[PDB]
RNA sequence: AAACUUUCAACAACGGAUCUCUUGGUUCUGGCAUCGAUGAAGAACGCAGCGAAAUGCGAUAAGUAAUGUGAAUUGCAGAAUUCCGUGAAUCAUCGAAUCUUUGAACGCACAUUGCGCCCGCCGGUAUUCCGGCGGGCAUGCCUGUUCGAGCGUCAU
RNA sequence: ACGAGAUUCCCACUGUCCCUAUCUACUAUCUAGCGAAACCACAGCCAAGGGAACGGGCUUGGCAAAAUCAGCGGGGAAAGA
RNA sequence: AUGGCCAGAAAGUGGUGUUGACGCAAUGUGAUUUCUGCCCAGUGCUCUGAAUGUCAAAGUGAAGAAAUUCAACCAAGCGCG
RNA sequence: CCCACCCAUACCCCGCCCUCAGGGUAGAAACGAUGCCCUGAGGAGUAGGCGGCCGUGGAGGUCAGUGACGAAGCCUAGGGCGUGAGCCCGGGUCGAACGGCCUCUAGUGCAGAUCUUGGUGGUAGUAGCAAAUACUUCAAUGAGAACUUGAAGGACCGAAGUG
RNA sequence: GACUAAUCGAACCAUCUAGUAGCUGGUUACCGCCGAAGUUUCCCUCAGGAUAGCAGUGUCGACCUUCAGUUUUAUGAGGUAAAGCGAAUGAACUUUAAAUAUGUAAGAAGCCCUUGUUACUUAACUGAACGUGGGCAUUCGAAUGUAUCGACACUAGUGGGCCAUUUUUGGUAAGCAGAACUGGCGAUGCGGGAUGAACCGAA
RNA sequence: CGGGACCGAGGACCGCGCUCUGCAAGGAUGCUGGCGUAAUGGUCACCAGCGACCCGUCUUGAAACACGGACCAAGGAGUCAAGGUUUUGCGCGAGUGUUUGGGUGUAAAACCCGCACGCGUAAUGAAAGUGAACGUAGGUGAGAGCUUCGGCGCAUCAUCGACCGAUCCUGAUGUAUUCGGAUGGAUUUGAGUAGGAGCGUUAAGCCUUGGACCCGAAAGAUGGUGAACUAUGCUUGGAUAGGGU
RNA sequence: CCUAGUAACGGCGAGUGAAGCGGCAACAGCUCAAAUUUGAAAGCUGGCUUCGGCCCGCGUUGUAAUUUGGAGAGGAUGCUUUGGGCGAGGCUCCUUCUGAGUUCCCUGGAACGGGACGCCACAGAGGGUGAGAGCCCCGUAUAGUUGGAAGCCAAGCCUGUGUAAAGCUCCUUCGACGAGUCGAGUAGUUUGGGAAUGCUGCUCAAAAUGGGAGGUAAAUUUCUUCUAAAGCUAAAUACCGGCCAGAGACCGAUAGCGCACAAGUAGAGUGAUCGAAAGAUGAAAAGCACUUUGAAAAGAGGGUUAAAUAGCACGUGAAAUUGUUGAAAGGGAAGCGCUUGUGACCAGACUUGCGCCCGGCGGAUCAUCCGGUGUUCUCACCGGUGCACUCCGCCGGGCUCAGGCCAG
């Protein structure tokens, strides 16, 4: 507002390489840390995990469906096995999820 | 970054006007429905798969259904744009799941499809009897036959016992494997050739 | 002391500020597609009982016809209107008309109200002369008709 | 030869002076009528001092009496400066 | 004169030109009288006289699988005489 | 060398204003707590920085707002409030609208720009109104006659003319 | 370089066009709270730049540590005055010691002791550096003062000006010209020097 | 022990005290007179004593010079947009943003809807690519607040460590025997991780670009209009006593 | 909208800058050339018509049917499809018509103002009428309701049926597909495509699973996508011109368009062009009869008006500047600050309040008790009770205190 100015206050007193035809969709592949791989779990179905009452039963995360392509390996996982099917993984979070006890697949 | 060392007071362009061309095109299409009825104001749409890996997760709506959907489905190809079907030429099926659910979705359309006759004192074999003429119908083909399932469901729960094994020597050394099997594939292949080749001048 | 100059006040001047107004601008939004050789846009000259302009109109000239409304117009003059009506009006609508000289402007020209040509009609004694009136006479191009030209190709 | 080209001198001639004087007409003047413009911070007497070499206003003195008319060209104004 | 000097965006375009060396065009000097300090050869003016020395594009040859590279030949002017 | 005296916005004491700082204020008889009470210190200012308030045109809400028994505007050697910008009232004039409070909004505040438009002074009843030889008498007309007319006189253009 | 409609070393008209200027002129109410600045250091200078410094608003941090254009003490520079040479020796002699201002230091955040290593050094486990553990709170180890803290953020002007005292370096016939500190002024009223940028008193 | 001047802030009590029926002790009362209106007070005009340059603007250090100002009324100059950055307020919060669009409407308002998308949630490297826990997310010294009085220790600072990407060196088990790159090192690097802080919006300050606070230049360019003046030329017209040689 | 100020281009850097994907608005598809109808040019302009047709011609150097790459042509095969004519009803555009006070009083020149009593409201938008009007007038809201024309949509219903055309399924075979064009070099220009862009000119100049593209030059081997050099087509999109309309936290006559007015007018310029100033009496002209003085303009009386302090110089009527009247000052400037004085002119303040003691009046909304009601649940109000030594007003006296200005 003009109101509001110092004007009116005043009033009186004055590298590397090139790349041709670069497509974005190429290098599209979003990361997810594995800290955050139970967030994609629903919260009640999440909960009774993280509580046990599911004991016989293991959730099968599809990373794509969320928006993800790569797993990484930033934290750390309760022992429940996932099953986390991806694009990509790097070894620190396969081997976590190996260590919490399910299996990383790879999709397309 | 200010591009304004043109003359950009020239072209301007406000947009005053977006209320009223909503209520322009809103009435456009009450008339556009008011003259379809009691068809729907929309055509069918094939469900078809994105391009390119940043969207080959999610399907949308397509351009029309491909011939050999329309032949399968049994929709002649002159009839199917007179009955509400959008048909498309240029599109081919490269695989048989998109084919099937297509013909599946056609075969829906054609069995809630309702055929009125062209004259109404002389009905037809393929003609919708007065009878069951009557009915609760739709309007939006976008609406009642959307794309229901966009992307693929992104939780599912399996028991204990069948978790899978997976790859042997695990999943990033396998990517690495066919990282270096898909830079490697030529030379391998040229020495394949060098090899044959010494045997066949030592043998 | 007065006059004069200056200061203050009241009233009167000069001038057009202020306040209020607003048949006007400015900006936005919605709707529509319609100029012209069947002669446009523009220009000129005229037209009212009494007008110079603006407005409207074209020698049928502040206008004609037609439809509707239904008693005016108004500055003066003069007439109304069978008011129980083919009907006032500077009224409205508008499908029928009129539409001077020009202008893309079209017989040739135009710094001229200059000069022609073709075909009809009428009047004056008029087969010959004179006058008036009416209809026409641009260019490029298309389709067709008709009249032609050329050992250009042939038949005979 | 010719030249509204530049220069020196001689004779004649004279108000250029020496040395100024006088006359006429039209103004200027006064009246009747009519009637501008330039310019204008405010104003107009001087002397000495007012560090920056400048005073019109300050300091200290001289002084200093209404309202005016014709002239004048020292300042101050005034040169499409 | 299939020329010179000009002009035009161009033109089946224009002028000089209804012209032809006692002419046309461009310069310099500027009536008449006087008048060419003496001799060259550095700059310049012009000689198709021999050279390829410089040597563009097009064209020619070689290498390679080709892109490409390397060679000669190389107009006028310049260079030399 | 000595005594007395003069006075600066300097120093001392007191009052009042503002700023800053330090305290108090609820089993609330309790307060524009954004208030009030208590105590101390300080006060120049260009460039520059910051805060609070005043005023103008318009908008939402509100004041059960003012008004032809007189709105707005204007004039006033008439008064009141504020440090101030300003606000309010009296009197005269006048004729149709206008204001207070809280928010919102801006084409919002002038002494200058050899500004811009309009209006008006001093100069000032002043400079001038002096080229082209020149006017005079009677009568008439008329409110009024140097510059209208008729007559009577005097002159000028001077035939490359004032034809 | 004359004329081409009062316009000519390039006419007039409209438009691009509200062309550009670093140069000139102007830039609109009040009160309150603060409040400045002229080689510090770097860059090739003029037709040059940044930058230090000095300021105001906000905040935040335990606004915690206290620090200080001052004196004293210890020790430097100035040993220079001075006293004596019945002390030695002879400003250059000394037992002792000037005035003016001036450098460094004056604690628990400190002082040592001990143990090792050293890639430092030393003839050297020797000094010292780095660690380790311990002793020192019995006075926290001069004076005076202390609404004086610290760190960010954002914003602004000025950053090779004038005068004067003192010190120092050069000079001129005489004038004077550089630096270093400090004070005043540009930004400032009051009292007195009759008067006034640079004087005195006092803000 | 006298003589004089100026001042009277506060507004029940409380306190320190004394000379203690009370008081000069945390700020003036008591008595009396005149008048009760222009008498006090105020405004305007004028005289008197003292005091007092004409305003901007510009310059440098400052004056002087210079430039503008006859007078009055009305306009009249740091605005708007886009994109940054810091700070203030607000909503939500590992998310956030309805308003391109759709629905709806009492119709340019308000209300409602969601896919995609933007920014944030991961960085580093020229790129291929790889990708953030040894530990109650570490040790030491501070540190508000709390404490069961033994300590626990927010934010933040210093310091030593740990992890991720880039660079250089070595090259393990294995093997398309030449692929793969484990492990151990060493330098810097990055607003990197190490118990997320962002997104939207409001207000203010500053840039940055636009005419960009307002008024001006000699200019440059595009397209048009003029030989009624004047210059030259062409066609067709007109005009110029009397003497001397 | 986003991609995205990104990929990319750029002296000495100032700067420039797309596209694919994704979401949405809107959606719509097709026509030729290249074939022999060859058992019949089946095609068409024009002229004359008795409206049956008949002629003059165009055209075989190709007018109809068929085919257009999604295919198609030929076969096989067995099923489906079609032409006309009414049409209820609906929509669009002009047309007739729509609710309620001029009730009473006051001010006023005039109520449309103030007060009282009503009424209408799917209408309290706007305007006019002698001052702010829902009900005075035009309109405004809503359903409809009169009359008329031309179109479009459309539920249904009558009839002909297969000479002909058309669709579906499969297939040995066939399956024509645009040339100075594509492409290459070079030049100019352009682009983010100054290695990957487009356009044009000159030169060269194609091919038949061929050709183009696949953003780094080239060769070789693959792969993926379309099918150029012929053509048509609504919608979503733009809109400082035109026409009709509705609005605004815009401007309010130096503003807003140059123009609210006989404004692109008057006027200037040879011309191209340039280009203003200027709105408001009053509700109604009721715009001053008549008398008188003047040559006249006008003046003075006297009317008109609510007002002439509104006189076609006209609403309001500032300032600069001027005239008169009144007051004052003035020995080569005025103006301003502090403080008196004089003259002129003023605003306040004050006029008495409160509390007692007597006397005289007028009344019982004194205290207690009972009931009802409300509340803060113990305080109140209301109705009966007072019977005058108790409460409340009024008037005469007296006393105390507080009251204005200047002073001792």
């Amino acid at each position: 507002p003009t109101r509001f100015s110092k004007t009116r206050k005043h009033r009186g007193h004055v590298v590397g390489m090139r790349h041709f035809h670069l497509l974005r969709n190429h290098y599209w592949r979003p990361s997810i840390n594995i800290d955050k791989l139970w967030s994609l779990v629903p919260s009640d179905v999440r909960e009774q995990y993280l509580s046990g009452q599911k004991k016989d039963t293991a959730p099968v995360i599809d990373l794509l469906s969320h928006g993800y392509a790569k797993l990484l390996g930033k934290g750390r996982l309760p022992e429940i096995p996932v099953v986390v099917r991806a694009r990509y993984v790097s070894a620190e979070a396969e081997r976590k999820v190996k260590e919490a006890g399910g299996v990383v697949e790879l999709v397309a | 970054n200010n591009h304004f060392r043109k003359h950009w007071q020239r072209r301007v362009r406000c947009h005053f006007d977006q209320p009223g061309k909503k209520v322009t095109r809103r009435l456009a299409r009450r008339a556009k429905a008011a003259a379809l009825a009691p068809r729907p104001v929309d055509k069918l749409r094939p469900i078809v798969r994105c391009p390119t890996v940043k969207y080959n997760r999610r399907t949308r709506l397509g351009r029309g259904f491909t011939l050999e959907e329309l032949k399968a489905a049994g929709i002649p190809r002159l009839l199917a744009p007179t009955i509400g079907i959008a048909v498309d030429h240029r599109r081919k099926n490269l695989s048989e799941e998109s084919l099937a659910a297509n013909v599946q979705r056609l075969k829906d359309y054609k069995a809630r499809l309702i055929l009125f006759p062209r004259k109404s004192n002389k009905p037809k074999k393929a003609d919708t009897p007065k009878d069951q003429q009557t009915a609760e119908t739709t309007t939006s083909l976008r609406t009642s036959f959307g794309v229901e399932q966009p992307l693929a469901p992104g939780f599912t729960e399996i028991s204990k016992s069948e978790i899978p094994a997976g790859i042997e020597g695990g999943a990033y050394r396998a990517l690495r494997k066919a990282r270096s099997d898909a830079r490697l594939v030529g030379v391998r292949e040229k020495r394949a050739k060098e090899k044959a080749e010494a045997e066949a001048n030592k043998k």
